[PDB]
RNA sequence: CUGCAUUAAAAAUUUCGGUUGGGGCGACCUCGGAGCAGAACCCAACCUCCGAGCAGUACAUGCUAAGACUUCACCAGUCA
RNA sequence: CAAACCUACCGAGCCUGGUGAUAGCUGGUUGUCCAAGAUAGAAUCUUAGUUCAACUUUAAAUUUGCCCACAGAACCCUCU
């Protein structure tokens, strides 16, 4: 039951502080996504921060 | 089998 | 915990006792190795960066032996399998290679596991545009470097388990690019092996059979799912009965002039050269073909700068760990059906 | 449940439900729903949006709450700008 | 104080919003195009390896 | 103080009798500078792992020797076969190499008479043993 | 002598999950597929087994909302 | 050291009190007459029990309920 991906938190960049939860792989660089964000109405950019566990 | 003993019971002597 | 005796305790008290009298005054020298950790083998992905690769393990003061091994292999003097790139340290060495990281192409750079693995597949003598199969090729450790060599046209992977066929899909995907296995060039199916010799009879060319046996390795480690369980006990008496016919079933898939490796990971001749003598003998009797063992010397003569061999072996070759050289145990020998 | 208290001797309030159901005065009773906030990331957004709502009591439920509650919380209140102001009468209701 | 503070963070940010969108989508072609460029090589490195045999 | 509860180590905690720990200080005058937790680790070692009662450790003075170099000389051997602990009943099914000749010996002579290994073996088993180890440290 | 810590010693309270004639030694307890269960649904063992406790690809895998289905209850789950 | 003996029942004396201890267990549960009234399941340290459900009873509101003519309900697999 080996942990081969981990929960990461994906923050947004437009500074509304929006935040989603998405599943990466271990042995990859810190993703930088293109996500809808609910305060601007419009997609943005978002950034990974924290790791949250490992699954 | 432990030992079971019943010691008896007196009636009062009034009667 | 365990109650009482356990099978990791028991293994090696079997052990004892077989391989006392079966090695003589090696065996204390190849105990050790077996309680200690062993030596990887890092093979380089060939749909990765490999000349990247080659060159960030070089940095690490790793040499490829495969490469030296073909440098050698005209000095001495069927070839093997071309295109192999595997890098160990050198002898004595403790390090450790780092863990793979995928690269620019989104495959995983490099693959660990032991190096006597590796031999098996270099004594098939793959050549381009051959038909592959592979017995109970789950988890991947030869299917994996037969892919890399790029040689066969159509692969048959086939093992019982699918839990661990599972992950062998998983290796495929992060290493093989899907276009490869998109096609019917790559097969991965689950069922038993002996059925081979009655679905595809005189089949495919090339085949490696890799049977089922008490992984010495691992026994003494593992305290899961070990055939030393009392529980298992019933089914490590009957380990030969499957292994002879699981070689049949291979012998009678393979096309003839075709060539034939039999590999397994122990040190007893009881399932590693009686093996081999109980299914030539049964073809011979029951289906009346003739196959050939090939003297594989030529082989080992190359291979000493990095291996320990035994010197004693009838019809196969032997690699036995040690603390040099922590690869194996592994044993494999060739035959071609005539 | 305590039918009658040992110092005033009446029927008390079981303040587990207090805590976690909210009662209409037309005498429906409004709850979440469980594991609404546990392993959202494994949840579909379908099963997660109707994993958030108000859902409301069957009828044996509705009898187990009201036993386990005493008359104060039956009352109809006057809250200002209550939210649930609305839900608390039935409308065209037949039989 | 808060509110007008927190929008104008936002407006900050929005203003160069596009900016790095388009930097960030650049980076990923170019990346995706030198590993090709690199598989291109590597198909090369090949040739002459088929071609140093014969 | 640090005698006090060095020597209530030995007697009670280890369970020595008087005269025998009159007997290591004496014999061994270099128990006092370290601390208790690596000589009742060393104590229990040699009690349990190598299966010695008391009589044979307070005459072979093995307390003042080093507990790196005791590991790698005793794991060797069992992982060797040639020792072997002894069971519940304490009966070895080997003959036990005598303690004598596995420590105060040099590391030549014990590799020659009772490891009967080349000295290369012993080098890399040594460098592979203080991995596990400082590995089960860190694991603790 | 008092208060706060650390070691021991001597003690205090409480308990012994189920299934497999019993014991030993072991096995099983949750979910899914075919057989029984032949044609709406449902239908049991000491049942015959086979598997599962993941991964992959997205990053609108966003937000609301009619109407419906259910592992024989509830909890929960499903479509739209 | 016989788990002996401690006022004729000592693996922990006797009396009183907490005590109307608790017991999913056993036993019991008092006048007359009439009517309705039986065997789907799920969970459960649970199968000697309990809760939901089903069944059953009473009162009230409403209108369809049972029976059932055609038509209709899958293929790989004809125990058609
Ligand atoms: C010794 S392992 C070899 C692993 C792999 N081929 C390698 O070299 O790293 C053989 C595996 O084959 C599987 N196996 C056993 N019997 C089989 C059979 N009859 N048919 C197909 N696979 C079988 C077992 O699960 C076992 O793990
Ligand atoms: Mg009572
Ligand atoms: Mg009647």
């Amino acid at each position: 039951s080996k942990s081969k991906n981990i929960l990461v938190r994906m923050v947004s960049e437009a500074g509304t502080g929006f935040c989603f939860n998405t599943k990466r792989n271990r042995l990859r660089e810190k993703l930088t996504l293109l996500h809808y964000d609910p305060v601007v109405k419009q997609r943005v950019l978002f950034v990974e921060k924290k790791k949250i566990r490992s699954l | 089998t432990k030992k079971r003993f019943t010691p008896p019971i007196y009636q009062p002597k009034f009667k | 915990t365990e109650p009482k005796f356990p099978a990791v305790r028991l293994a090696l008290q079997n052990f004892d006792m077989t391989y006392s009298v079966q090695f003589g005054d090696l065996w204390p020298s190849i105990r050790v190795s077996l309680l200690s950790e062993q030596k990887y083998g890092a093979l380089v992905n060939n749909f990765a960066a490999w000349d990247h690769v080659s060159a960030k393990l070089e940095q690490l003061s790793a040499k490829d032996f495969v490469n030296e091994a073909i440098s050698h292999w005209e000095l001495q003097s069927w070839a093997c399998s071309p295109n192999l790139r595997c890098f160990t340290f050198d002898r004595g060495d403790i390090s450790r290679f780092p863990p793979a990281r995928p690269g620019s192409l989104g495959v995983m750079e490099y693959y660990l596991m032991d190096a006597a693995s590796l031999l098996p597949v270099l004594a098939l003598g793959l050549q381009p545009g051959d038909i592959v199969l592979d017995l109970c090729a789950a988890p991947g450790g030869k299917t994996l470097a037969l892919l890399q060599t790029g040689c066969c046209r159509n692969l048959a992977a086939n093992d019982l388990s699918p839990s661990r066929i599972a992950r062998l899909q998983k290796i495929l995907h992060s290493y093989v690019p899907e276009e490869i296995r998109d096609g019917n060039q790559v097969r991965v199916t689950s069922w038993d092996g002996r059925k081979w010799g009655e679905l595809e009879g005189d089949t495919y060319d090339r085949v490696l059979v890799d049977v089922p046996c008490t992984t010495d390795r691992h026994s003494l480690h593992e305290e899961e799912n070990n055939i030393f369980k009392r529980s298992r006990k019933k089914e490590r008496q009957i380990l030969p009965v499957l292994q002879v016919q699981l070689l049949a079933a291979g012998l009678l898939a393979t096309k003839p002039g075709g060539h034939v490796v039999y590999s397994t990971c122990s040190l007893s001749h009881l399932q590693n050269e009686y093996v081999v003598q109980g299914a030539i003998e049964l073809l011979a009797n029951q289906y009346s073909i003739q196959v050939q063992v090939e003297d594989l010397t030529h082989f080992r003569r190359v291979f000493m700068d990095t291996f320990c061999f035994f010197s004693s072996c009838q019809v196969g070759e032997l690699v036995i760990p040690n603390l040099m050289a922590n690869f194996g145990p592994m044993y494999f020998c060739k035959m071609r059906r005539l | 449940l305590t039918y009658f208290s040992a110092r005033k001797g009446k029927r008390k309030t079981v303040k587990a439900v207090i805590d976690r159901f909210l009662r209409l005065h037309c005498g429906l009773w409004v709850r979440r729903k469980a594991g609404y906030k546990k392993k959202l990331w494994k949840k579909t957004p379908a099963r997660k949006k109707r994993l958030r709502e108000f859902v409301f009591c069957n009828k044996t439920q509705s009898k187990l709450l009201d036993k386990m509650t005493t008359s104060f919380w039956k009352r109809r209140n006057w809250y200002v700008d209550d939210p649930y102001q609305k839900y608390h009468d039935r409308t065209n209701l037949k039989v | 104080q808060k509110r007008r503070e927190r929008e104008q963070h936002i407006a900050e940010c929005m203003a160069k919003m596009p900016q790095m969108i388009v930097n960030w989508q650049q980076q990923q072609r170019e990346n995706w195009e030198k590993a090709q460029a690199d598989k291109e090589r590597r198909a090369r490195l090949q040739a002459e390896a088929q071609e140093l045999l014969g | 103080q640090d005698i006090n509860d060095t020597v209530r180590l030995l007697k009670e905690k280890c369970l020595f009798t008087v005269q025998q720990v009159t007997k290591i200080l004496h014999s061994c005058p270099s128990v006092l500078r370290e601390d208790l937790g690596q000589l009742e680790y060393k104590f229990q070692y040699a009690y349990f792992r190598m299966g010695i009662k008391h009589p044979d450790i307070v005459k072979s003075e093995y307390l003042q020797y080093s507990l790196t170099k005791i590991k790698q000389r005793h794991i060797y051997l069992e992982r060797l076969g040639r020792y072997q602990t002894p069971d519940k009943k304490g009966q070895t099914q080997i003959p036990n190499p005598l303690l004598k000749d596995i420590l105060r010996v040099s590391e030549a002579e014990f590799l020659a008479r009772t490891a009967c290994t080349s000295v290369e073996e012993f080098q890399v088993f040594k460098k592979l043993l203080a991995r596990e180890e400082e590995e089960s440290e860190s694991s603790t």
